[PDB]
DNA sequence: AACTACTTGAGCT
RNA sequence: AAGACCAGGC
DNA sequence: AGCTCAAGTAGTTACGCCGGTCAT
């Protein structure tokens, strides 16, 4: 159901940061934990935001008209 | 249950929770605690308009 | 009561 | 599998843990009061004592439960055959209807054929037997 | 009836496993009593172990 | 392969049940002060073992996290509000 | 008691006085057959019970997996693999003796201590 | 349980206190239709007797002796008549049927 | 507290083997009928009352 | 915060924090009789009734 | 109790006893009702004694045995003396009853 | 589901 | 529009 | 023919306040 823009919590940005980590996990073959450190997502607070996220716009995108 | 041995009337076997909750209740444990508090809500759902009929 | 002892 | 009837058999007991006259009767489906075991045996097909106690108990050895049964034998004393047997549950027109209820009626699950009155008597003997199995504390 | 049991027991227990009396049927020997119980019935609730 | 039967609740009556499948079996020839306090195995005769305990819960507790830390009433409480949740109840 | 039925036509048996001579008969009253007293006792009612404790143990009573398991050692072949339980006298009233079996014999030795039992 | 009873029980059921001072056989369960006045008989889906409020059950053949409709039976979605028990991902997402 | 926790579990353990211990006294017709009660009542009436103190 | 009631954060609330979409369905059909008699789906004023 | 006797323990029990109804079927392990035509001796071995030690200091042959609990004895507390006087008084003069020590 | 009311039934002189 | 049934709330 | 005593059988009434779905 799409990434959350700006985290809850405390406000920081982290719509663009759905790819980076995303794909910091397919290729560069990195932890969740880790990959988060790096995407600058330090206080569990946004934490949680993208580590818990279930995308299902994929889903409902694999739905025709 | 049928997990026991029977004829077996120790306290393992009659229910008693010797687990805190802090540490958490094995199956048994946890089952039998749950056959006590169904007693508990099976009157809190009974008692609730009997004892309104009385008062009535 | 019924999950502490009988007599409780 | 088929039609399926909702008719159920009582084996009861009657006189109390007390009074002098602990009989065994049971109930029927169609028949307005109770039969006392006995004769639902000779009218099924046992005429004999002591061949109704066949069934019922499995162990010469065991006084007791055959004791509770005397008084029960004696109940039906009055009727010595399978005639009269199918006859007392209320002629020729009442022995008839007797057969009926006892070969789609009776115990109707087992099977409601013909030739198999034997079959049903063990089962009634294995019920007359759970009953005093606990009217003796066992 | 039938005589020795112990083994008609350890048979039928072992003509389920290799599955040719459907995995579905009960069948309970009490000892302590004698007798077999047979079931094929429509309703039973029963787990795996 | 027989490495798995169906009891139904009658022939439970008979059958003797291991919980859980590896400390109920192997011998004896120290613990730690945490966990919860188990009792023994003593016995042999085991007939089956349980595929895992958990699963002696349906659907509503299965989401409950710790339900053998609460006061069980509560648990059932919970086990009705997850019912009345929020959430996707589908895709389409 | 141990009472009995007849030759002929298999029946109940009832009983009569030898008046004249003094001893009792058992009979029939279906046909005619009579026999003398196996016994003088004729009935008894038994209101403090102790006949099914031992409950049906066949052989195989060391294949029911539910039951415990005991390492002690009956008074005669000296094993150590004992089943055991409780009367199966289901009086709220009963005690609480252990009756044991042995998977080397089928012998029925307790634990009791204040009365000794051969059955 | 479902199948059970259209597999086999359905079967028994038709055939025991039957036969009429004319007898039956055989009875055959099809798949999910729409008899409507105005179309022929429009081979139905899930989906669409949901938003248009109908009914997913199929027709109840059975060969009568001297082949025959004998009413409508309501299907179980995700059974076997029921096209959904084959349809796999992808095949599901076209029909709107949520996976 | 680290060493509370521990003082407790043997304050079970020996509870329960003073149970084990009225079991094996009761498994032996080692004890007497308190007037009113039934033998096997009275076996209850102390385990009941055993483990109870021993929670207490 | 006090008897079961709690206290949640706006700011957060603001940035969609459990916020959830609520759909309806009122749904109506048009009416005949086998005496051929119709209802109507139009934009109705005024007119006699 | 009464105004006195308050902290009499044995005074407590010699009351209950007094009030708690207790029936001959609640000391009675067994009956029995065996066949002895001769009002002098027994066709029973343990018996023989209690007829002979019962003639110092008409009937039916038809025999009817009783045989009570010793520690059912010691609960309620009894006495075969009691016991039986009540018994014989209960049928009176249609009804010869004995009984041991 | 439990009671309590009301009237009826069968045993008994 | 009135009713019945199921569901759920303290 | 008539009367007390026990039992059966009949019948009654029960519960605080607050959306969906179906059909005469
Ligand atoms: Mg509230
Ligand atoms: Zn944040
Ligand atoms: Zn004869
Ligand atoms: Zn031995």
């Amino acid at each position: 159901m799409i990434v959350p823009v700006r985290c809850f919590s405390c406000g920081k940005v982290v719509g663009d940061k759905w790819e980076s980590y995303l794909n910091l996990l397919q290729e560069d073959e990195l932890d969740e934990g880790t990959a988060l450190s790096r995407l600058g997502l330090k206080r569990y607070c946004c934490r949680r935001m993208i580590l818990t996220h279930v995308d299902l716009i994929e889903k409902f995108l694999r739905y025709n008209p | 249950l049928p997990h026991f041995s029977k004829d077996d009337y120790s306290p393992e076997s009659k229910g008693f929770v010797e687990n805190s909750y802090l540490r958490g209740l094995t199956p048994q444990e946890f089952f039998f605690h749950a056959m006590g508090g169904r007693e508990g809500l099976i009157d809190t759902a009974v008692k609730t308009a009997e004892t309104g009929y009385i008062q009535r | 009561n019924p999950i502490w002892g009988i007599g409780c | 599998k088929g039609s399926r009837f909702i008719s159920t058999l009582q084996v009861k007991l009657y006189g109390r843990e007390g009074s002098s006259a602990r009989t065994i009767k049971a109930t029927l489906p169609y028949i307005k009061q109770d039969i006392p075991i006995v004769i639902i045996f000779r009218a099924l097909g046992i005429i004999p004592d002591g061949e109704i106690l066949e069934h019922i108990c499995y162990d010469v050895n065991d006084w007791q439960m055959l004791e509770m049964l005397k008084p029960c034998v004696e109940d039906g004393f009055v009727i010595q055959d399978r005639e009269t047997a199918l006859d007392f549950i209320g002629k020729e027109k009442r022995i008839q209807y007797a057969k009926d209820i006892l070969q789609k009626e009776f115990l109707p699950h087992i099977t409601q054929l013909e030739g198999f009155e034997s079959r049903k008597a063990f089962f009634l003997g294995y019920m007359i037997n759970r009953l005093l199995l606990c009217a003796l504390d066992r | 009836v039938h005589r020795n049991p112990a083994r008609l027991m350890e048979t039928l227990r072992t003509l389920r496993r290799k599955g040719d009396i459907n995995p579905e049927v009960s069948m309970i020997r009490d000892i302590r009593e004698k007798e077999l119980k047979i079931f094929t019935d429509a309703g039973r609730v029963y787990r795996p172990l | 392969e027989g490495l798995v039967e169906y009891i139904d609740a009658e022939e439970e009556e008979s059958i003797l049940i291991a919980m859980q499948p590896e400390d109920l079996e192997p011998a004896e020839a120290d613990v730690d002060p945490a966990k919860r306090i188990r009792v023994s195995h003593h016995a042999t005769t085991f007939t089956h073992c349980e595929i895992h305990p958990s699963m002696i819960l349906g659907v509503a507790a299965s989401i409950i996290p710790f339900p053998d830390h609460n006061q069980s009433p509560r648990n059932t409480y919970q086990s009705a509000m997850g019912k009345q949740a929020m959430g996707v109840f589908l895709t389409n | 008691t141990t009472f009995r039925f007849c030759r002929d036509c298999n029946n109940m048996l009832y009983p009569r006085e030898d008046k004249e001579n003094n001893r009792l008969l058992f009979e029939c009253r279906t046909c005619s057959y009579v026999e003398e007293a196996g016994s003088p006792l004729v009935y008894r009612h038994e209101l403090i019970t102790n006949i099914g404790e031992t409950a049906g143990v066949v052989q195989d009573i060391g294949s029911d997996p539910t039951l415990p398991r005991s390492d002690r050692e009956c008074p005669k072949c000296h094993s150590r693999e004992n089943v055991f339980f409780q009367s199966q006298q289901r009086r709220k009233d009963t005690s609480m003796v252990l009756f044991f079996v042995c998977l080397s014999c089928s012998h029925i030795f307790t634990s009791d201590q204040k009365n000794k039992r051969t059955q | 349980s479902f199948n059970q009873f259209v597999d086999y029980t359905l079967q028994d059921i038709i055939c025991e206190d039957s036969t009429l001072i004319i007898s039956f056989g055989k009875i055959y369960v099809t798949k999910p239709m729409v008899n409507e006045s105005d179309g022929v008989t429009h081979a139905l889906y899930p989906q669409e007797a949901r938003l248009r409020n109908l009914t997913y059950s199929s027709g109840l053949f059975v060969d009568v002796k001297k082949k025959v409709f004998i009413g409508r039976l309501p299907i179980m979605l995700r059974s076997k008549n029921c096209y959904l028990s084959e349809a796999t991902e992808s095949d599901l997402y076209k029909l709107k049927e949520c996976p | 507290d680290g060493p509370t926790m521990r003082e407790i579990t043997e304050t079970i353990a020996e509870a329960k083997k003073k149970v084990l211990d009225v079991t094996k006294e009761a498994q032996a017709n080692l004890l007497t009928a308190k007037h009113g009660m039934t033998l096997r009542e009275s076996f209850e009436d102390n385990v009941v009352r055993f483990l109870n103190e021993a929670r207490d | 915060n006090q008897e079961d009631s709690m206290i949640m954060n706006q700011s957060s609330i603001d940035r969609g924090l459990f916020r959830s979409l609520f759909f309806r369905s009122y749904m109506d059909q048009e009416k005949k009789y086998g005496m051929s008699i119709t209802e109507t789906f139009e934009k109705p004023q005024r007119t006699n009734t | 109790l009464e105004p006195g006797h308050a902290a009499d323990q044995e005074q407590a029990k010699l009351i209950r006893s007094a009030i708690e109804h207790t029936t001959l079927k609640s000391v009675t392990i067994a009956s029995e009702i065996y066949y002895d035509p001769d009002p002098r001796s027994t066709v029973i071995p343990e018996d023989e004694e209690i007829i002979q030690l019962h003639f110092s200091l008409q009937q039916s042959p038809w025999l009817l045995r009783l045989e009570l609990d010793r520690a059912a004895m010691n609960d309620k507390d009894l006495t075969m003396g009691q016991v039986g006087e009540r018994i014989k008084q209960t049928f009176k003069n249609d009804l010869f009853v004995i009984w041991s020590e």
